[PDB]
């Protein structure tokens, strides 16, 4: 179990860790988060009480270093920093735990929600989508645009997601125009899986990480990418059996975890109706279909 | 964007463009099988690709053999249309290639967009106008060349005959769409008007009779009456 201590909490802010959150008052005595499960990536995120503009946050993996949070009153945000002095950190943490000024990552033991949402997400890949290699952790926020979006402005602040377009030469083989447009199996299996991602696990990892940035930061592009990747699978007639079953699981927990009043903005009607009712794989997403019907039948 | 009454004049500017109509590409006669069921039998069709400014018609004849052993023909037909329009553009010299292609049915948008990926500077646009190009097969010479073809074949026409020597493209497109609209609403009567006077003939290198300017005014009038008439007969007014 690992710890992310906080220097202080000078401004009132709602703080999340993974799917949990709690309200911290201005100058409340709050000095960090303990018992963070090792073995997964995590995200710590922030929404100021005063300007709900800009949700922002940090992806990190405690295995990769000792990290802490400190408010910056010049740039006006809670910043993640790495501590290199090992004993300085343990001593800071132990003093804080002793005075019991830290909240506990509140994982119910029955609960595998986080693992299921982050099954395929690896800090190595996150850092290739969010480029900033002087840090071991990754900053994301509400307003960051993707490399694909910037095409159609500041690259240092881009989400370098996989470019995907259903009406591009990368997607459509010369002389198979109709075949490839109505069955994207070539694009999915040869171009993306074999070519770019190399295996399904990397593909699913990007997919999961896109959903999580959508949900936690309302990053519009992340929602577009998440939706697109799903659509490339559902619109493929030929998908490995093991991907289809895993996809049903992945989506099930994303739909399960979404706030019930955020469905209007983070979910695309066209994609879900197509994926669940009209596509090749309309019958291969039993769990996901079931939970979508009982929980969001308005959309369909 | 889309093409409508507000931007009607762009058709006749100097930017090369083509209308593509697919209605006559896949044509069937539905009939009864000996067992009482129903079957279709295809006949030849054509793609109707027209330069609204110069009047050049690229009549691509679609021979029934193209459908042999295929499924979902009404869907395939839009993709065959798009392949053939793309092949036509590719066949043309650079300075003859269109800058826009306007499809008359929105369902052709994605098929054409996808066949034209190699031409990103050619805008593919729909229209909100209800153009009568479906009636193209009421023109005897175009119908005849399609029904007689034994193989795929492209035939070139100027659908304005020699009219541009005397009128503008705008007037010539208006005359064409009025003639086509009349043929579509009542083909029998429309043809009667066009051939009533045995003294006015169709030159061997034309599609339409050789009317003087006064006679075309009279013809156009009679075509307008017919379109209003059939609208009363239809709706009773
Ligand atoms: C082409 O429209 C888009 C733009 C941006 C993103 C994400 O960067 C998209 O997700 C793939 C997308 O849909 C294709």
């Amino acid at each position: 179990m690992n710890t992310v201590p906080f220097t202080s909490a000078p401004i009132e802010v709602t703080i999340g860790i993974d799917q949990y959150s709690f309200n911290v008052k201005e100058n409340q005595p709050f000095h960090g988060i303990k018992d963070i499960p090792i073995g997964h990536v995590h995200v710590i995120h922030f929404q100021h009480a005063d300007n709900s503009s800009m949700r922002y946050g940090y992806w990190f993996d405690c295995r990769m270093g000792n990290f802490y949070i400190q408010y910056d009153p010049k740039d006006g945000l809670y910043k993640m920093m790495e501590e290199r002095d090992g004993a300085k950190f343990e001593n800071i943490v132990h003093n804080f735990k002793e005075r019991q000024m830290m909240v506990s990552y509140p994982k119910i033991d029955e609960d595998d929600t986080w693992y299921n949402l982050t099954e395929f997400v690896q800090m190595d890949k996150i850092r290739k989508i969010v480029r900033k290699d002087e840090n071991q952790f990754s900053y994301v926020d509400s307003s960051m645009t993707t490399v694909q979006e910037n095409e159609l402005s500041d690259p240092a602040h881009s989400l370098n997601y996989t470019v995907i377009n259903f009406k591009s030469r990368e997607a459509i083989r010369p002389g198979h125009e109709m075949e490839d447009f109505l069955d994207k199996s070539y694009y999915l299996n040869t171009v993306m899986l074999q070519g770019i991602f190399k295996n399904s696990s990397n593909y699913f990892g990007e997919l999961q990480f896109a959903f999580l940035n959508a949900m936690f930061f309302g990053n519009y592009g992340s929602s577009l990418q998440w939706h697109a990747m799903i659509e490339l699978i559902c619109s493929s007639a030929t998908v490995p059996k093991h991907m289809l079953d895993k996809l049903d699981e992945i989506l099930y927990y994303q739909i399960k975890t979404l706030p019930e009043q955020y469905s209007d903005i983070l979910l695309n009607e066209r994609v879900w109706n197509i994926c669940l009712y009209s596509s090749f794989q309309k019958n291969s997403l039993h769990n996901t279909e079931k939970i979508m019907e009982n929980k969001y039948p308005e959309l369909l | 964007g889309a093409m409508n009454s507000s931007n009607y004049a762009e058709l006749f500017n100097n930017d090369i463009k083509l209308f593509v109509d697919d209605t006559n590409v896949y044509r069937v006669t539905v009939h009864k099988t000996f067992e009482g069921n129903v079957a279709t039998k295809a006949i030849n069709g054509c793609i109707f690709t027209l330069n609204p400014k110069t009047g050049h018609l690229f009549l691509k004849i679609i021979h029934t053999s193209v459908w042999a052993g295929q499924k979902r023909l009404s869907q395939l037909a839009k993709w065959k249309t798009a392949e053939e329009v793309s092949a036509l553009v590719r066949s043309l010299p650079k300075e003859e290639q269109p800058k826009q292609i306007i499809v008359t049915r929105k369902a052709m948008l994605d098929p054409l967009e996808v066949h034209m990926l190699d031409f990103p500077n050619i805008a593919i646009r729909p229209t909100e106008l209800r153009l009568p190009f479906s009636a193209a097969m009421s023109i005897d010479k175009l119908s005849d060349v399609v029904m007689k073809a034994t193989e795929p074949q492209m035939v070139l026409f100027n659908i304005y005959d020699d009219w541009l020597d005397r009128i503008s493209s705008y007037t010539a497109f208006s005359r064409l769409t009025l003639l086509l609209r009349a043929l579509k609403t009542n083909e029998e009567s429309a043809k009667m008007i066009l051939l009533s006077d045995p003294t006015i003939t169709i030159k061997s290198y034309h599609l339409w009779p050789s009317f003087t300017d006064e006679q075309w005014i009279t013809i156009e009038s009679q075509m307008r009456d017919l379109i209003l008439t059939e609208y009363g007969r239809k709706y009773n007014v």
